[PDB]
DNA sequence: ACTAAAAT
């Protein structure tokens, strides 16, 4: 033994897979004193010289950050003593792995350390942790020679993993600082707020002891959409419609319904006038016709945003239900990695020959086999955002070896995969236009001419409809009658799932792995209740909570609070801005605002008199 | 000469009573006919005019509108959408004009698509009708051809919150 | 008892 170099990983999973790659099949496998990580030996060469690789990996996050005693027990310390003097530590979350002592036990004796971590924003926060972690054990440096190495990489191919071996790079403190300021933030603020309203509320109004009020950036965002909406909902009066219908026949039993140009009125006096410019009319003369071809774009490649939309929407599941079937087709081995917000396929794939492995379903193999021999289509271009490779298929299932949602599950991702290659489709849009009297009225129809995707995902398919008739300009037909309807303006309704996902989005309020756990929270703080459609009603006590805020200061529940404090966060990592110097000015306007809180609290407390 | 200004008010169409005329102007020495028109344009029609529209227009037995006449928007209102979304363009644009001339308000629709007349034009801005315009049910029928705008502005006492 | 991040 003469040096031996160390990998770290953040999943076991792709820790196996790289050991796989570059140890060219020769590997030695071992159990580690966790027993849910595995360490990896074999033999290669690194910098001019025979090493021998380890290969490890973590589970996520290794350290949270939290306080210390005498404050982490409330009712001893003063909320608004948590904001500038409490002293702040971090310690293991999962202990139950001892992820610090496997790293040194692991990393004890070796001389240089490679980081296979994820490229993403909270992934170098996790690098930095485990170099706290294992420096201290570890052969010193000779000479003037760099040890500390970091790896980039997309996809778990073999030409991207070998390049990404091949070119190294380092890591980024200011980036990791940022990570770190956030965290310290969201502490205080959260830690600070809750702790006030739980026992300002508790004790002195009923029927809320023994219950929990907490305040936090998503969570008071999250409900000021559903209470958002609800107002919307209580302050809509309606109004009333006019529309005139006509209906034109040329064959026997083959009449043609029609659409007015100018869709609405809301004047009865002028409607009148309109119908009776036209009531008394007999002829229907032609006066233009269409025939333009179209396409419907084939969907893109597949988010868990949009999995979770799906799987809300369609399949009647909840998000955290959704992500942990998910999790467990993961492990299993049937999907790749269910967490990812990249929406473009990696350069380097074997598409073809994941396409080729689900080729003996019955559900879609005909399909399969044409794609196959016909050649497959490129994918939609799209987003990327390094992370990981979309959510696609692996090994071939059945409806037997998995079992009511796991199979619901994975038809639909199949699905998506096999209409993400295939062609497009191609539908005739016919519209043709009448005169009747003064007036213009329109019809228009389609029909099918190429199904492409719709052949695997029929809820998207164009409905069939008989066609319009072919006619020339300058013909004249029958018309039955002309008559009018009377309808109503209608409501808005309560908040969807899949709205309060892609209203998260857009906002920046929460992230690919947040989005359940803050509904569920929500949720489970008695906040809001589920409906039937999945639909998020508000309660009486998150109504009282959004109303009190807004009247006591607004920035609380306002969407873009969160996306203004990122933007001064990115300054630490841009290497523009100072540690110190941005946190304690955040802190500060913070604990102002705190205490302008504190000392206007009756606002709020007279608005739940009437209710509990 | 206020003899011969009046028949060429006339004849240009824009009718006011002869009070409303010496009120606007009273003899500088000379009519000027222009710059009388070119004051009125800025003045507020319900004070100063003659009474001219047909008796019971509003009711639906006129059924004509000949020669040219000059009246006053009042209030300008899209009756294609809710006064919640006070334009959607979910329907083609449709308005409701109420015009005054004197003692008479009356009602005029689009039927059609005229730029001229916006959602955005403020009270007090002075049409001029030419030709023939059709009344239907008691509602004036305006067309692109039969239209012209001039402005000018009196009091635009009016606030959009 | 809090908050918000990753992972199985
Ligand atoms: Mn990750
Ligand atoms: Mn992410």
């Amino acid at each position: 033994v003469m040096k031996t170099v160390l990998m770290v990983a953040e999943k076991p999973s792709l820790a196996q897979s790289i050991a796989k790659i570059l140890s060219r099949g020769s590997l030695s496998s071992h159990k580690g004193l966790n027993g849910a990580c595995s360490v990896h030996e074999y033999t290669g060469t690194f910098a001019g010289q025979p090493v021998r690789f380890k290969m490890t990996s973590v589970c996520g996050h290794v350290m949270t950050l939290d306080f210390l005693g005498k404050y982490n027990k409330w009712d001893k310390v003063d909320p608004a003593e948590l904001f500038s003097q409490a002293p702040t530590e971090k310690k293991e979350a999962n202990p139950k792995l001892n992820m610090v002592k496997f790293l040194q036990v692991e990393g004890r004796g070796c001389d240089y350390i490679v980081l296979w971590l994820d490229c993403d924003k909270e992934g170098e926060n996790i690098c930095f942790e485990v170099l706290d972690a294992v420096l201290p054990v570890m052969n010193k440096a000779h000479g003037g020679e760099k040890t500390v190495f970091r790896a980039r990489f997309s996809s778990i191919t073999d030409t991207d993993i070998c390049n990404a071996m091949a070119c190294l790079g380092e890591p980024d403190h200011n980036e990791a600082l940022s990570v770190d300021a956030r965290q310290e933030l969201d502490l205080r603020i959260g830690c600070a707020f809750t702790r006030f309203q739980t026992k300002y509320f508790q004790g002195k109004y009923g029927d809320l002891d023994s219950s929990l009020i907490s305040f936090g950036p998503c969570q008071t965002p999250t409900l000021g959409f559903c209470v958002e909406r609800h107002d919307k909902i209580q302050s809509f009066k309606p109004e009333t419609y006019w529309v005139l219908q006509a209906k034109v026949n040329t064959d026997k039993d083959r009449s043609l319904l029609l659409d007015w140009d100018r869709v609405r009125v809301f004047d009865r006096e002028i409607a009148q006038m309109f119908l009776n410019m036209t009531k008394l009319e007999k002829e229907a003369q032609v006066e233009a016709t269409s025939r333009k071809e179209k396409a419907k774009q084939r969907p893109l490649a597949l988010n868990t945003v949009e999995m979770l939309r799906v799987a809300s929407s369609s399949l009647g599941m909840g998000p955290q239900h959704a992500m942990q079937t998910a999790e467990r087709l993961y492990t299993q081995g049937y999907i790749s990695f269910p967490r990812t917000e990249t929406t473009h396929y990696p350069e380097n794939f074997d598409l073809k020959g994941s396409l080729r492995q689900q080729a003996n379903h019955p559900y879609w193999a005909d399909t399969v086999k044409r794609l196959l021999a016909e050649g497959i289509n490129r994918p939609r271009k799209g987003h990327d955002a390094g992370d990981h490779p979309p959510i696609t298929p692996m090994k071939s299932a059945t409806e037997a070896e998995l079992g009511g949602d796991a199979w619901r599950l994975y038809e639909y991702i199949t699905r998506h995969f096999i209409a993400t290659v295939s062609h497009d489709c191609k539908y005739l849009q016919s519209t043709i236009s009448f005169r009747i009297g003064p007036e213009l009225f329109t019809c228009s129809g389609k029909t099918v001419l190429s199904p492409g995707f719709t052949e695997v995902m029929p809820w998207q398919s164009v409905p069939l409809e008989e066609s319009l008739p072919t006619c020339q300009r300058g013909d004249a037909f029958p018309v039955g009658e002309v008559k009018m309807l009377e309808k109503q303006t209608n409501p808005p309704d309560y908040l969807t799932e899949a709205e309060l996902i892609t209203l998260m989005e857009k906002h920046g309020i929460g992230t690919d792995a947040s989005i359940p756990v803050h509904i569920n929270n929500i949720c489970q703080r008695n906040y809001v209740t589920v409906e039937s459609g999945r639909r998020l009603k508000p309660t009486n006590l998150g109504i009282v909570l959004v109303h009190g805020y807004y009247k006591i200061d607004a920035e609380l529940v306002l969407p873009t609070i969160r996306s203004a404090v990122e933007k001064q966060l990115n300054l630490i990592a841009q290497g523009k801005a100072d540690y110190r110097q941005v946190l304690g000015h955040t802190l500060d306007v913070f604990k102002r605002k705190f205490h302008y809180f504190v000392d206007s609290i009756a606002g709020m407390d007279e608005l739940m008199e009437v209710s509990f | 000469m206020a003899q011969v200004a009046g028949a060429a008010l006339s004849q240009a169409g824009w009718y006011l009573s002869d009070e409303g005329i010496e009120a606007c102007t009273s003899s500088p020495d000379k009519v000027n006919v222009n710059d009388i028109i070119l004051i009125a344009l800025n003045t507020d029609l319900r004070t100063i005019g003659k009474k001219f529209l047909p008796s019971d227009i509003n009711s639906g037995k006129v059924e004509k509108l000949e020669g040219p006449c000059v009246l006053q928007i009042q209030k300008i209102r899209n009756v294609a959408a809710p006064k919640d979304n006070e334009e959607s363009q979910a329907a083609p644009r449709m308005l409701r004009l109420q015009m005054t001339d004197g003692h008479i308000s009356c009602t005029a629709v689009e039927f059609s698509y005229m730029s001229k007349i916006s959602l955005n034009t403020p009270p007090g801005t002075k049409v001029k009708l030419s030709g023939i315009v059709d009344i239907k049910n008691g509602f004036l029928l305006l067309n692109d051809s039969n239209t012209t705008v001039l402005g000018g502005e009196v009091e635009h006492l009016i606030e959009k919150w």
